[PDB]
């Protein structure tokens, strides 16, 4: 039971909740820290900055599997097929590290374009019998 | 290579070679007393 | 302690401390937010740890570096030998203070034939015989090249820390010298001049 | 921070001790020597925390001027102030704004 | 490519020419060309003909060519170290109205300790050692060596004394190149982390109250000439240069004269002024950014953005310039920068914003014109 | 906070993390980092330690080795007892009247060596500028007195280290 | 992990009898300090005895009796030599361990932890008393470092046990076979580690108590003592949530 | 009470020094150890009394927010409220009030 | 003046060392007698110095009530008063009449 | 005379509950105070070692090739 992410104004945060902070138990959490913090770059891969500095974590080294998702390749992107379909792979590919373990049964991923400059991602996943209710919420935004 | 701002070693190590486990090198051939405070204007000796 | 632990190790120690006091346990395959706190956690304390290796090497002035070295020797009285200026001979014949003659190279020989002194405190004032010097504020009395027939001396760099720390360790362990026959003959030849003296 | 981080206190104040002298007493180096003991220096650094606390500050200890900031905090949170140009009234409610104009005179 | 003319006629021997360039050109061929132009003063001893378009192409030619440190050499170097595609066209100008004193440093003396003391001349950072027992009159004759060893930083110094002989207060007056609304500077002793002054010295800096005027830029606009400048960098954020600058893009733009145009600058100043600022103008050519902090000057910030949206916008003109980097430019300290909420107000009055990355580069956040 | 700024950078970098200073993320490194701050300030502070002229944490031990406690070192000012461990730990020296001298006034007192009047061997200490009061500084105890009169400490420190053969005249003037 | 818990036992026991032997002080013979000293030790020894006496019943102890008695005879001269005095209590600990099976190992270890307890507390809880004002400070020390360096021992002889136990089980368990096979006619762990809750009980046990005698480790025989306490703690703990209960492929 | 108490006081404040140095100082330990003398402590004791006694409050000893009484009863004697709307210019009589409308430009 | 003119004071104001404590730590003279120490001093003098130059009055020695002064200077500069009869919001100018009436509900 | 482990352990949590202002960390089986639990031994392991690193200053109470410095 560690602590869970709330997102506010787009950037998420750790909250509180009574005496200390809010804990989650569920695979809430899991998502969207594998789906939101940038992983390394390949060395072959041209970054959407002009600079040449790919993210990661100094733990990269130290935890056996890179940390997130190389969803941040695509931070100013043109409304043309190919980024979609980047974004699915990406996403995919993020999360592909907990179909590998028993945690999820499938992953159904589809990117699509909603009203004009929306990158709309639906993944869907297949939680096994015995897996407890994950956690809901939705973004939120103040002031 | 510069810095932009004053870096934890491995941190400033991770970013310019991707192999965070030789942190302790960085320092020593640098001559930081602290590694948690790598200064970020003088140029760095990076060995990848 | 006498050796500090390895960041591996204080990782999986912080690490395996958080869950077991969580009331729950943990997944095989998870990334829980408090790992990376734990990680982060680590990279702090192991931080900590080689700032005091270092602070730890400075106790003693055999190992210590040259900046704690200088505190050393403030604290026992001892000084550092610092910079000389070059001086030497300018042949130039056919006057305020402040006259800098030039070097080709781009240092400049004050005024205090005449013996001038670098204005530059280092190696560097040191120049073999037969080289020429130019005025920059012209003078109206003479030309403005010169030939210094001898070249500079002297022009020694700043004390070294090896050489400084010997003299530490000569004021350090030197005994007292009280009065004796052999202490005035030293005392009494230690002048300038004085090449002879008995007791 | 404004306390004393040293090793050396106690976390529970000790009690001040009873009235002594009904006429204001001074130091002097020279004619008794005088020592400062742990009552004067408790009052006035409990005078300093109240003044904190009252104005609602947290005590920090990178900060100096936190004296002059608790002034102002009692300053706003007690009288109007010449920026807000009587916006206190309005924000309390309407029944404030009702006596204000009543006090002003101006009925209708 | 290498011109007939490049051969003199008086050679009828086999020759072997050779030539040698540092662009990113790599067709050699005339695509759709860009022509960024720049406003700016330069120095005295400028030895080039103000009020006409020069080519330059070394960051060496431009201070040739409009004296060392002139903010023009300076934003040409900029500009230059940040997009080598793009044609740059420099116009200089005159003079401003006031006068060219900026300010005084003021240093104590007595030092406790062995250190380093590092000062922020104007983004510039000049360390000089402090020994165990240096005087205000010695770091300040240092710094004056520096100072005046250095010749790209847009200042001038000299020395002056007091009677107090130790701890001297040692006075470094600073005097700039160019006159101008622009003319000032701004110095933070310790920027970075680790950095931090010897005990024992005390450091100050006074500056002059006085007030300066923009050079007019009528001369410049008329004789800017009939080109298609895609990009102009005009870093005076004045209501009379503005208006020109903008009755001459509204001429251009046109379906008569089919010549095109964009401005960007930078305005260094509180959240108020640049909230003012955004809502007054009101035009679709001009996209300034606002800054608070700004160690450097605003001028560098303008040509480096002018460098960076250049590229990014002939490379595909379709594509957002949300997340780059600009490329060696110094953000305002963490307690100067704007929240999340200030961004997104400062987004509805025309000023596009900035940010700060997980290292110390900063971002284009959102450009928006105005 | 520097060490608050460290654990931040420690932290993974991403979207989903908000290092801004005004989060939870920041209201919790400074209380994680504080520890080690203080942890480091101690660290820092065994520096000063290191000399017995600054040492307060070891001042004891210093005199323990040293054998300080004697008639030099003063009634409680902890200012004067690191004075005479810093003195002790660093005093050798000749039996001559100048270096007797330059021992007496490096104690914050003032002699002069002059010839005798009676003898040869009985030379005499004039001692100039006599003050017996010492004040309290910020390193010692809250409960002592602002002024501490302390007589005598010049003498028995000469009588002591006085050389063997010879026997000292004391007078005093003002 | 479950095979890097002997070596945590081994590096444990040996830095209790280091912080022993660095910390036992000498004292005169013929005082009452000495006299107290003497009973103490005399009962640390006495404790021991009575643990194998009990385990003697089913086996032979003659040797490690004999051994305990010669011991116990000559106290006087172990007080004195401080080295002598740690190294035999430490080699009568691993004595008594090698002659414990898996089945009773826990169970005697408990009853010398507890009967260890028992003398820690009573000896702890004085700790201001003007009759406490008259006794030696150096015999006092040198009684209570002794008294919780024989409780750590003996609590991470029993976690080691525990482990061993659960090892035990989980063999026991592999015994069996899997596959599917016809009957043919033939013709030739601890019961308190079988149930679930009962290992819940364990392990919230064995945590309270390490993490009391690393926070009393804190003070007297700091240093490494706690260092080592804490690292076996979180391996032991970790063996018995892993192994014990078998988070990982149990459904309710 | 807020002065000193341990019997160690004299009646008669001791005269303060001249002014020797113009640059502002503060306390240090290593130069030569930092010792406050009389002075500091008069004057930092003066200063208290002499606001508490300005607000009008006597010094007393057991309580320990008078500081923040001080600047709430200079308040309540100097400004305006926001409890009191606008009551102590309705109390300051009519040509108060018109001022205030005429200066507000309600008038006519 | 304010500060120690006793020629035992550093020019330079040392740095503070970092919060080791987080609750309020008090004097005690009976188990460890406590010491005032540099940092206690410096940031009490400190915090009166800067509440001086925030009320822009520079310190001299010869007065002793320039707190009161100083707490009267803010009140001048940052808060209403009664003897003014709101002439400090009037004098500012005509949008902040407006802005009074309008939130005071006198509007047309 | 480094801080002892209980000690460290009240520090962190005085820590932690005036920086998050409303919070309890001494709560049975909680977040907070499992990360106060996990700080204090680090820092526990780091005032060991500085306590090394003194006691080594003067040369009697100093280890064996320190004296023999």
């Amino acid at each position: 039971t560690d602590l869970a992410i709330i997102w506010t104004n787009g950037r998420g945060d750790i909250a509180q909740d009574g005496i200390d902070m809010l804990t989650d138990d569920s695979l809430t959490t899991d998502v969207t820290i594998s789906l939101f913090t940038d992983r390394r770059a390949l060395d072959s891969d041209t970054l959407p900055d002009g600079s040449d500095d790919r993210r990661g974590w100094w733990g990269d080294s130290y935890r056996d599997r890179p940390i997130g998702s190389r969803l941040w390749l695509l931070s100013r992107e043109k409304a043309t097929p190919d980024t979609l379909e980047r974004a699915r792979g990406y996403a995919e590919e993020a999360l592909e590290w907990l179909k590998t373990a028993g945690r999820v049964s499938a992953i159904n991923v589809r990117a699509e374009q909603l009203h004009q400059g929306w990158l709309y991602l639906y993944i869907a996943l297949t939680l096994p019998d015995g897996s407890v209710i994950p956690y809901e919420f939705k973004a939120a935004f103040n002031g | 290579h510069h810095l932009p701002e004053t870096l934890p070693a491995m941190v400033a190590l991770y970013r310019f070679t991707g192999n965070s486990r030789n942190w302790q090198r960085l320092a020593r051939r640098n001559g930081i007393s602290n590694p948690l405070f790598v200064p970020g204007g003088v140029s760095i000796e990076v060995i990848n | 302690a006498y050796s500090p632990p390895t960041l591996s190790s204080l990782i999986a120690r912080t690490e395996q401390n958080i869950e077991q006091r969580l009331p729950g346990s943990w997944p095989q395959a998870r990334e829980k937010t408090l790992s990376a706190i734990a990680y982060a956690q680590a990279g702090l304390a192991a931080g900590c740890h080689e700032h005091i290796s270092w602070v730890g090497r400075q106790i003693i002035p055999s190992t210590a570096d040259e900046d704690e070295l200088l505190e050393h020797c403030r604290f026992w009285g001892v000084r550092r030998k610092q910079a000389t200026a070059a001086s030497g001979p300018l042949t130039v014949t056919t006057i305020p203070a402040g006259t800098r003659w030039q070097r080709a190279d781009g240092v400049v020989y004050s005024l205090a034939e005449i013996t001038v002194t670098a204005l530059a405190a280092g190696e560097a004032g040191n120049t073999g015989e037969n080289t020429l010097l130019t005025l920059i504020t012209p003078v109206a009395c003479v030309v403005s090249d010169a030939i210094t027939v001898k070249g500079f001396s002297g022009g020694a760099d700043i004390e070294s820390a090896a050489e400084l720390l010997s003299r530490l360790e000569y004021r350090v362990q030197y005994p007292p010298f009280g009065g004796n026959q052999f202490d005035y003959v030293r005392w009494a030849r230690e002048v300038s001049g004085v090449t002879r003296a008995w007791c | 921070m404004f306390y004393i981080d040293n090793d050396s206190g106690v976390t529970v104040m000790p009690p001040v001790s009873a009235q002594r002298s009904a006429i204001v007493r001074w130091f002097s180096e020279g004619n008794v020597i005088t020592w400062p003991g742990m009552d004067w220096f408790n009052i006035v650094q409990a005078e300093l925390l109240n003044t904190l606390e009252e104005a609602g500050i947290q005590p920090d200890k990178t900060k100096l001027n936190q004296l002059a900031l608790s002034i102002k905090a009692i300053m706003s949170n007690n009288a109007l102030l010449i920026k807000n140009n009587l916006s206190e009234i309005k924000t309390a409610g309407a029944s404030a704004q009702r006596t204000a104009r009543e006090n002003l005179d101006i009925y209708d | 490519d290498i011109s007939f003319n490049a051969i003199p006629s008086d050679v009828r021997v086999p020759l072997t020419y050779i030539e040698f360039d540092n662009s990113n050109a790599v067709s050699g061929t005339p695509a759709p060309r860009q022509r960024v132009l720049m406003f700016g003063q330069s120095g005295s001893k400028a030895s080039a003909a103000p009020n006409v378009p020069v080519r330059i192409r070394s960051g060496s030619q431009a201070s040739a060519a409009f004296g060392q440190g002139s903010m023009l050499a300076l934003m040409a170097d900029a500009f230059l170290n940040a997009n080598r595609v793009a044609e740059l066209w420099c116009i200089p100008q005159g003079n401003g109205t006031g006068n060219a004193a900026v300010g005084e440093i003021s240093l104590s003396g007595t030092a406790g300790e062995n250190g380093s003391l590092v000062t922020y001349i104007a983004g510039q950072r000049l360390a000089v050692s402090v020994a165990a027992g240096a005087t205000g009159a010695a770091l300040a004759d240092l710094l004056v060596a520096r100072i005046k060893g250095q010749p790209d930083l847009p200042v001038t110094a000299e020395v002056r004394a007091d009677s107090g002989d130790d701890d001297t207060h040692a006075d470094v007056v600073l005097s700039a190149k160019f006159t101008g609304a622009l003319s000032a500077v701004d110095v933070r002793w310790n920027y970075y982390a680790g950095e931090t002054t010897p005990y024992g010295i005390i450091t100050a800096f006074k500056a002059a109250s006085g007030k300066n005027g923009n050079p007019d830029i009528s001369a410049s606009i008329a004789g800017m000439g009939d080109l298609q400048y895609k990009y102009i960098v005009m870093p005076y954020t004045d209501e009379p240069n503005l208006n020109l600058l903008r009755t001459e893009l509204q001429e251009r733009w046109g379906p008569v004269n089919q010549a095109d145009g964009f401005a960007v600058t930078v305005l260094s100043g509180t959240y108020g002024d640049i909230s003012t600022f955004g809502v007054s103008r009101n035009d679709h050519l001009i996209s300034c950014m606002g800054i608070a902090g700004a160690p450097e000057p605003s001028y560098l910030y303008a040509a480096t953005l002018c460098a960076v949206a250049s590229q990014a916008l002939s490379i595909d003109p379709a594509r957002p310039l949300q997340t780059l980097t600009l490329p060696g430019r110094m953000p305002p300290a963490v307690g100067d920068r704007f929240t999340w909420s200030e961004r997104n107000a400062l987004l509805f009055d025309g000023i596009s914003t900035f940010n700060v990355n997980d290292g110390g580069e900063m971002q284009i956040e959102r450009m928006i014109t105005m | 906070t520097p060490w608050q700024t460290a654990f931040l950078q420690l932290l993974p970098s991403g979207l989903a993390w908000n290092k801004s200073p005004d989060s939870k993320l920041s209201a919790l490194a400074q209380a994680i980092s504080d520890v080690i701050a203080t942890a480091a300030d101690d660290a820092r502070q065994m520096l000063r330690e290191r000399f017995p002229s600054t040492s307060r944490w070891y001042l004891g031990e210093w005199e323990s080795f040293l054998g300080l406690p004697d008639c030099t070192s003063e009634n409680g000012t902890l200012s004067e007892r690191q004075r005479a461990a810093a003195n002790k730990m660093r005093m050798t020296g000749n039996l001559s009247r100048r270096f007797y001298e330059w021992l007496a006034a490096q104690y914050g007192f003032t002699v002069r060596l002059t010839d005798s009047t009676e003898g040869q061997w009985v030379t005499q200490v004039n001692i100039y500028g006599i003050k017996n009061y010492r004040n309290a500084t910020v390193l010692d105890n809250v409960l002592t007195p602002l002024r501490v009169y302390e007589s005598g400490a010049l003498e028995c420190l000469l009588e002591k280290y006085k050389p063997a053969h010879q026997i000292y005249k004391f007078v005093y003037h003002d | 992990t479950s095979a890097a818990v002997p070596a945590q036992a081994v590096a444990v026991t040996g830095s209790l009898g280091d912080t022993l032997s660095s910390v036992w002080q000498t004292v005169k013979d013929g005082t009452a300090a000495a006299t107290a000293v003497m009973e103490a030790v005399t009962g640390v020894i006495d404790d021991i005895s009575d643990a194998v006496d009990n385990l003697g019943v089913t086996q032979t102890v003659s040797g490690l009796m004999g051994s305990l008695s010669a011991m116990k005879g000559s106290v006087t001269s172990l007080i004195n030599q401080p080295a002598m005095l740690a190294s035999s209590l430490m080699g009568a600990l691993s004595g008594v361990s090698s002659l414990c099976d898996t089945r009773t190992a826990f169970s005697t270890w408990n009853r010398l932890a507890q009967r260890f307890e028992r003398r820690h507390a009573a000896t702890a809880g004085r700790q201001g008393t003007i009759t406490t004002s008259y006794n030696s400070p150096v015999a006092e020390k040198n009684i209570a470092t002794l008294n919780y360096v024989m409780l750590a021992a003996a609590q991470t002889y029993r976690a080691e046990a525990a482990s061993q136990a659960l090892t035990a089980a989980l063999d026991f368990s592999r015994r069996m076979d899997n596959a599917a096979r016809a009957p043919v006619l033939d013709a030739p762990t601890p019961p308190v580690f079988e149930s679930v809750s009962d290992i819940e009980k364990t392990t919230a046990m064995l945590g309270a108590a390490l993490d009391s005698v690393i926070l009393t480790a804190s003070e007297q025989g700091f240093s490494t003592d706690s260092v080592q306490l804490t690292q076996l703690r979180l391996l032991v703990v970790a063996d018995l949530e892993k192994r014990g209960l078998q988070l990982a492929g149990s459904e309710s």
